[PDB]
């Protein structure tokens, strides 16, 4: 409450850090003021994490294998290096897909080279070639192989590009080497960039000299939607209900064929700007495909984005969009009339990776909920620039927040609901504050579109108004 | 569309006709996938014996490993000490993954820090990272001790942990007397259990190696208990309860049960319980040191025998009837206390349950996997019940462990059809349960996928999964169970017999088809 | 007894050759020594074993599973005059990570008890380009106590010695490892001895027995032996005896105070002209 | 035909082609069976709402009752006493049935005798039967007490137990001082819980009615605990443990846990543990008497208030969170001991489990049945969890109990869709789960048949059974579980959430059909 008190709270929280860490972290915490034109003066981001401060950030391998490459169904993604990274990343992210796992789809499988000491000392290129041969022998229906580098691969200079080229030529297979060793960058963001560059260099240009695909004027491709809990599907049904042909989905429930067919589309609808803006810009400046940011979180944002997308096509697409809006109006109106009274006036603080801390504010406000604090693990300056137009006045903004910082902010602010990842969930549940996992949707969802909105409102009410939160204090204590 | 009265999550939202039509159209138009007949043929081929031969000829590819990397076990070991912050020198993505893994298994907060070594730290070394990280962690989370492990990058470049910590102390980043035990935990060697062993050896030698002069064995009249990599809180609890019932003085080093089972009372406790530093300092004074899981405590065994001069007993993991008996008799012969009547009655009740359930247990075939000591204890207990552990897989097992388990199987008539695999992953085991089908499989949550695969070959080929081990992600509060001692054996027996009975109830639920055997009394 | 020395210096300056000749001289005086080669080129024990040490710790470990399955007798082999010889293995050039191999080999030697009693000297011949912490494994705590840096009058050699001292500083402060002195291998440069002595004084150390450049060394080493085995009465053999004697009776163990690039250039102008 | 390597029991032996042919021929040629279409139509009709109306208009017919007769509960209560032989005056078939019932539930020996009243004893009375039976039982099984209940025949003919036992004593068949408490337990009144209440009141008044002058309330500083009809051994254990940790002196009257959980150590113990006679003699000296299950301890409550002069507190069964809190606070206010930190931590851990599992528990609909106190506690706990107990059946419940449960439901938002039925059997409940389908049903083993019936309507209509209550015949060692206290609430929560998760895993196990939601992490 009040711009002054939250600034005082920030200073009091920073008081415990050593001078170097305090000086660094002061620039990553701010109080929102829409009177700011450039976020550079407001808040800086995408910088090194302070050591020993228990950051929430992942690595470039998480941003490449776990985020971008992993969701691709028909490709086999090999965690090149020791056993840990692939094992911890195995099916931790709910990028939903349709397929036969182990036969023609491999998303929840963990393929790894399982580096031993001799692989570090003498190199793993021969082992990588033998692994590719074994993948061919035992998984003959795979439609692509990606090699996601872990830390030792980047350290010891293994020439995974040479192996990829030779084996791909020998087997007529797309083998994509991704130099996503975890120590590169500062977070998953560089993993996104490296994965996008790998897609551009090894996949996107395979059908450049191909004209056997029939292209309709209403061709759009969903980019940066990873089908968490079926999100992309819930989004896709809306677009194709207003006449559009969804040629590609990036990359949740994604196939390598869709990525190859993406240059043939006419529009690129980007959901997560942060993760896939690189490839969106590349396709805009190479194939001339325009790309537009949209938002399918909540009825207001969904309707606004659907009308914005329709305005880029004929009158038929606009009429179909209007009929979709009119058709789905009673359902989300009923959802509001049921769950808004249960949630009106409730304060929410958010801390998610790089898109959702600002994208879901409209959905919460559709249920009368105010977002008082938000922040990102790995967002850039442009993300906070977009965030300012969405956050309310004098609301807390944090970048790469530490566990201590976020705990103290929650203690002082005392929100009704916290949306963050698995590493904050039980901490804040033990403080008696309802918590919703805003990465995995707490194993629920989707949250996109109107059906997603119904599920989102149900989950918000279920957790926020659960009786358990009234039982934290034993009755024999004051 | 959604009905506000009954809201469907993804299942069964995406079984609706419009969603099914959308998925079919997307597949037909843009996915270009193999024909369903081709997919069926390839699946049937993957369930065959020739595919299993190809699978077991693998030399370079690992598919669905049943193991993790050393720093995970190092973090778990460090978590078992009082007001101790786990600190992983290296890249922060590793720490994020370790924390997420343990959060999902325990459904509890898991505190761990990284010094966030980036590319510049990889090239120049993480000495500045170590100094700033130690100072920042101590100033921010106020631990009474920081336990340092490593990621793979710091081990490859040879980041000298000792030199880095010593320089941090001499330059005033952390107090000189602040305890910072360290252990090199290369992820490309061994597995998570090796990381636990390495971290414990480092913590032990930090507090004991330089002060052995004033130590005399037995002067505290206690018994050192080393649990090893343990993710069942009930196991710590049962070891403590059995030793305290016996009237035996004990010191359980690396006790994490309190920090992983904190209450929800409006307060977040970063630290709770754990082995105190004074306990580790006084550990050389113990009568003896007993290793609960000796097969991944080899370095600890060498250190304890060579430095503390304790004649560490040759005890298997206290799992099942015979090995719990041996553990109790060894503890008696060490401490001099007799086995009390309550423990004898608990053993007798275990035997009563065995006799009550032997008809359903006898002859049942099993595929199991996990860590070597847990796997060996499960094999021994299954032999005690008259079960057949046909497929015994241990990814992080070694030749000597395999020989010991083979000798255990040879000693029983129920180990005749049993084969022990080491260095094999869960894809090997999927092939094994397709080609030599057991009745059930026992393992962690990953085995669920194998069950799915078996159900695709048909209901008659489906191998149900019994969830015992680590990690268990798709069930709640199973980490509170017990597997050691008579109580752990009772819980395992109950789980096994009731899994068998629920499977039989499901297979006889068809009215007028199989319900003639849908007995009320089993 | 049990003196642990680490031989460093500019690449190709003659660390392995001088180390082997010094070890032969020390072994002819009844001292029990062991040579550990921390170079992926297992060439630091050739003149002692009269052959290339085919069996190395890394190669044996890779062939025999892991390093734990190995035995000392399979990698630790005697040679001329009771000199035990072991070599850390390594990949072929341009592949793998040899520093990790050196770390693992030295850990294996420590764990297997290669550092037994009745062993007066343990000499770690390290490669010239210390590119990672792994090749600093010999100067880790409780591993090597004395550091001998081989240098010469060349500007590059002195710069490499100063850079190696800069790298040493962190381990010297962290532990008890010190710089014994600067062995000089003659390269026939103007004011070679003056340059080495001035650089040693600037570092805070001494120059131990400037060694002349003689082709008797080339001949002896081409006949797969040290000079002592080849020509005991030769002048260079007596020089290696003197070097061994000066190594035994050395007490100047200091933490180097390395000089900046500017001070190095001033040293070169002061003692490297005329 | 059989293969000696793989021998099939009845399932799946009778699925073989020759056996199927034989069964088809038998039915076709000799059974005159209704056509399959007629059977299907009648089943579908039985699943309908009109059939439910017809079902709920029943007045004379009971189908699959959810209760037993009084002497079963009398036998259990009598078994709860030291060296006590249960003795049922009447016909021996009743005793055989009681023993078989308890043997199948507990998988333990159940000692009980009959005086074997035949037709001649029915016509002339059981005086001679009582004399000879008391003598024979005392001489054969050497009990320190014989606790006498009745079968229905002895209650109909008015066999005056008091007169019979007195004449047995004065005629020298049994010693005059030998304790023979008696209770009339008419099977045509109430249910088994009423038999427990009657037997306990008889024993109490036998040991306390006459010798009340020298009794002063509170002089022993203990608390009387009356468990009632309880078939979970963990419930006795948890009440004992919570009172022991609390530093409260207690007297659990009718403690049968030892006699029902004897070890298998080569000897058979007919008696083990139990409430001693001195405990019942000194019971009037207690500070107070707490009834664990008050709703079938009404006669006991009247006796304790009117004879021992104890102000028995109004406590619900200590089930769930709120009622365990109330029980502990009342025990504190009675004994003066504070609630210790271990109990507070256990409560906090239960709350943590609730917060960990609320997303899967919330909104879940349940049909449940059992005894009134257990049912009420389950309803309260399910409301605490955010679940919906839509169908609440108590065959032996009464109008006042229904009022209390209705008031409990009205106090929670999750009781809006809940209905309480009393005097209804499991046929009513099968109709109920057909016409208003819950997600799960909680009850004893009989509910399995309802599950079978639901599966015949389809997989989407199947209501899985969660086995909590009495009796449980088709599972092993579930009688060892706990339902009272924080520990019982934790076990119930674990069972509920993991039943939900196993159901979801089964419903998402179809590859390329529903496995998109086959999540590893739940
Ligand atoms: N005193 C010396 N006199 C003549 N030649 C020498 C002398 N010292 C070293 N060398 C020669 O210089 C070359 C350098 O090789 P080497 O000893 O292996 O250097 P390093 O071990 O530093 O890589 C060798 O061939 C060696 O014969
Ligand atoms: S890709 Fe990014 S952290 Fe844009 S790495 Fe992360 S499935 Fe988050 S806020 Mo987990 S930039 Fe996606 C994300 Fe957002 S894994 Fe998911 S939820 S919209
Ligand atoms: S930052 Fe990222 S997750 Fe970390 S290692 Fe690097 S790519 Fe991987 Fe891997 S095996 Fe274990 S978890 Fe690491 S210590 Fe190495
Ligand atoms: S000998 Fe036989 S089983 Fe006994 S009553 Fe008589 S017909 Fe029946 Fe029935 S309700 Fe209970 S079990 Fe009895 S006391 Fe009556
Ligand atoms: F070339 Al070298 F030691 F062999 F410097
Ligand atoms: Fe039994
Ligand atoms: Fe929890
Ligand atoms: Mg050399």
């Amino acid at each position: 409450m009040s711009r002054e008190e939250v600034e005082s709270l920030i200073q009091e929280v920073l008081e415990v850090y050593p001078e170097k860490a305090r000086k660094d972290r002061n620039k990553h915490l701010a109080v929102n003021d829409p009177a700011v034109t450039q976020s550079k003066k407001c808040i800086i981001s995408n910088k090194k994490s302070q050591p020993g401060l228990m950051t929430i950030r992942g690595c470039a391998y998480a941003g490449s294998k776990g985020v971008v490459w992993g969701p691709i169904k028909d490709m086999i993604h090999i965690s090149h290096g020791p056993v840990g990274c692939g094992q911890y990343s195995r099916a931790g992210r709910r990028n939903y897909y349709i397929g036969t796992t182990g036969v023609n789809a491999f998303v929840t499988m963990n393929f790894t080279s399982d580096f031993q000491e001799k692989d570090i000392v003498f190199g793993g290129d021969k082992k990588l070639a033998k692994l590719i041969d074994e993948v061919e022998t035992l998984f003959p229906l795979n439609k692509g192989i990606s090699v996601q580098s872990e830390c030792p691969i980047g350290l010891i200079g293994d020439d995974i590009e040479s192996v990829s080229k030779v084996k791909g030529a020998e087997l007529s297979k797309t083998i994509v080497p991704v130099r996503c060793e975890g120590f590169r960058g500062v977070s998953q963001s560089l993993g996104h960039h490296i994965a996008n560059d790998a897609v551009r260099d090894w996949v996107l240009g395979k059908r450049d000299e191909d004209t056997t695909f029939a292209s309709t004027p209403y061709d759009v491709a969903i980019i940066g939607d990873y089908n968490i809990g079926g999100d992309a599907w819930s989004s896709r049904i809306l677009l194709e209900e207003m006449g559009l042909r969804c040629v590609a989905q990036w990359s949740g429930d994604g196939s390598i064929s869709e990525i190859e067919l993406t240059p043939k589309v006419k529009l690129n609808l980007v959901h997560c700007y942060r993760s896939m803006n690189y490839i969106s810009r590349h396709m805009e400046e190479k194939y001339g495909i325009p790309w537009m940011e949209y938002n399918f979180f909540g009825p207001t944002k969904t309707i606004e984005s659907l009308r914005a997308i329709a305005a880029k096509f004929d009158e038929s697409i606009q009429k179909k969009c209007e009929e979709v809006i009119a058709k789905y109006k009673p359902e989300w109106e009923a959802v509001v009339a049921k769950y808004r009274p249960r949630l009106e006036g409730k304060r929410v603080m958010l801390y998610i990776g790089g898109l959702r801390p600002r994208h879901v504010i409209g959905a919460y406000e559709d249920l009368g909920m105010e977002v008082v604090g938000t922040g990102y693990e790995f967002a850039h300056n442009d993300d906070y620039d977009r965030t300012m137009k969405e956050m309310g006045d004098s609301t807390l903004l944090y970048d790469d927040v530490t566990g201590y910082e976020f705990e103290e902010f929650v203690k002082r602010i005392k929100p009704d609901l916290i949306g963050s990842g698995i590493k904050e969930k039980f901490i804040f549940q033990k403080m008696g504050i309802p918590f919703r996992e805003m990465h995995s949707w707490d194993y629920s969802g989707p949250y996109h579109g109107f059906d997603g909105f119904a599920i989102f409102a149900r989950d918000m009410d279920m957790t926020l108004n659960n009786p358990c939160w009234k039982k934290l204090q034993a009755p024999w204590e004051a | 569309s959604q009905q506000v009265d009954k809201i469907k999550a993804s299942y069964p939202l995406f079984l609706d006709q419009d969603y099914k039509d959308m998925l079919a159209k997307k597949r037909d138009g843009f996915e270009e996938k193999y024909p369903q007949d081709k997919i069926d043929e390839v699946f049937q081929w993957t369930t065959t014996k020739e595919y299993q031969e190809l699978n077991f000829q693998r030399e370079a590819l690992t598919v669905n490993p049943a193991k993790a990397c050393q720093p995970l076990g190092a973090v778990l070991c460090a978590l078992g000490f009082e007001k101790t912050m786990p600190y992983v020198h290296g890249s922060q993505g590793c720490v994020a993954y370790f924390r997420s893994y343990f959060n999902r298994h325990f459904r509890e907060p898991v505190s761990c820090v990284s010094d966030s070594m980036t590319e510049d730290a990889a090239v120049f070394g993480g000495q500045q990272n170590m100094k700033d990280g130690l100072q920042n962690c101590k100033a921010t989370y106020k631990p009474d001790m920081i336990a340092v492990s490593t990621t793979c990058m710091a081990e490859v470049i040879g980041d000298d942990l000792n030199a880095f910590i010593n320089n941090s102390k001499k330059e005033g980043f952390i107090p000189d007397e602040f305890p910072v035990p360290f252990a090199h935990t290369p992820s490309f060697v061994g597995s998570h259990v090796t990381g636990w062993d390495n971290m414990f050896e480092g913590i032990a030698r930090y507090f004991t190696l330089k002060s052995m002069d004033d130590k005399v064995v037995g002067s505290n009249k206690k018994i050192n208990i080393v649990p090893g990599f343990e993710t069942y809180l009930g196991n710590f609890r049962v070891i403590k309860r059995m030793l305290s019932e016996m009237g035996v003085g004990y010191s359980l080093l690396s006790d994490p049960e309190e920090v992983l089972d904190t209450p929800a009372d409006g307060q977040f406790r970063m630290y709770a319980g754990g082995t105190t530093q004074e306990e580790m300092k006084d550990a050389p004074n113990a009568l003896n040191t007993v290793l609960l899981q000796p097969w991944h405590l080899e370095k600890t065994k060498k250190f304890v025998e060579g430095t503390w001069k304790h004649e560490v007993p040759k005890l298997n993991i206290p799992m099942g009837l015979d090995w719990t008996d041996e553990f109790l008799m060894k503890v008696s012969e060490i401490s001099g206390q007799p086995i009390p009547a309550s423990l004898t009655k608990e053993r007798g009740r275990l035997v009563d349950m065995m006799t009550d359930s032997h008809t359903w247990l006898h002859g049942k075939r099993f595929a199991l996997w996990g860590d070597p000591d847990f796997v060996m204890g499960l094999v021994k207990f299954l032999l005690e019940l008259g079960c057949e552990p046909v497929h015994i897989l241990c990814h992080n097992g070694n030749k000597r462990w395999k020989k010991a388990v083979d000798a255990i199987l040879a000693a029983s008539p129920y180990g005749k059809n049993a084969t022990v695999y080491i260095g094999k992953d869960l894809w090997h085991l999927r092939s094994l349960v397709f080609t030599d089908k057991p009745d059930f499989m026992i393992g962690n949550s990953y085995g669920k996928f194998i069950q799915r695969d078996t159900l695709h070959k048909g209901k008659e080929f489906e191998v149900p999964l019994i969830r015992i081990g680590f990690p268990i992600f798709d069930r709640h509060h199973l980490h509170r169970s017990t597997t050691l001692g008579y109580e752990g054996a009772m819980q395992i027996l109950t789980t096994l017999v009731n899994s068998i009975l629920e499977r039989l109830d499901e297979e006889t639920r068809g009215m007028q088809a199989t319900d003639y055997n849908h007995d009320l009394v089993r | 007894a049990m003196r642990q020395c680490a031989i460093y210096g500019k690449g190709g300056i003659g660390k392995s050759t001088t180390t082997q000749n010094l070890v032969a001289a020390l072994a002819e005086m009844g001292k029990k020594v062991m040579i550990v080669g921390c170079d992926p080129k297992a060439d630091s024990t050739r003149l002692i074993l009269h052959s290339k040490a085919q069996n190395t710790i890394m190669e044996m470990a890779a062939e025999a599973g892991t390093v734990e399955d190995l035995e000392l007798e399979d990698v630790l082999k005697a040679g001329y005059g009771g000199v035990k010889c072991v070599e850390s293995g390594g990949p072929e050039p341009g592949v793998g990570c040899a520093g990790r191999g050196v770390i693992t080999a030295i850990n294996f030697l420590e764990e297997e008890g290669a550092y037994e009693d009745d062993l007066d000297f343990v000499f770690y011949d390290v490669l010239g380009d210390v590119v990672c912490g792994g090749f600093a494994m010999p100067i880790r705590e409780n591993k090597a106590q004395e550091i001998y840096i081989v240098c010469s009058g060349e500007m590059m050699a002195m710069y490499a010695a100063n850079n190696i001292s800069k790298g040493i500083v962190k381990y010297a402060n962290s532990g008890s490892v010190r710089l014994g002195g600067l062995i000089c291998n003659s390269r026939n440069t103007d004011r070679e001895d003056e340059l080495i002595i001035a650089l040693a004084n600037k570092l805070g150390t001494q120059m131990i027995h400037f060694v002349p450049r003689d082709n008797v060394v080339q001949r002896a080493e081409i006949r797969r032996m040290t000079v002592i085995e080849y020509d005991p009465k030769a002048k260079q053999a007596d020089e290696y005896r003197a070097l061994a004697r000066k190594v035994v009776d050395n007490k100047l163990l200091v933490i180097p105070n390395p000089i900046t690039m500017d001070e190095l250039e001033e040293l070169l102008m002061e003692f490297g002209i005329m």
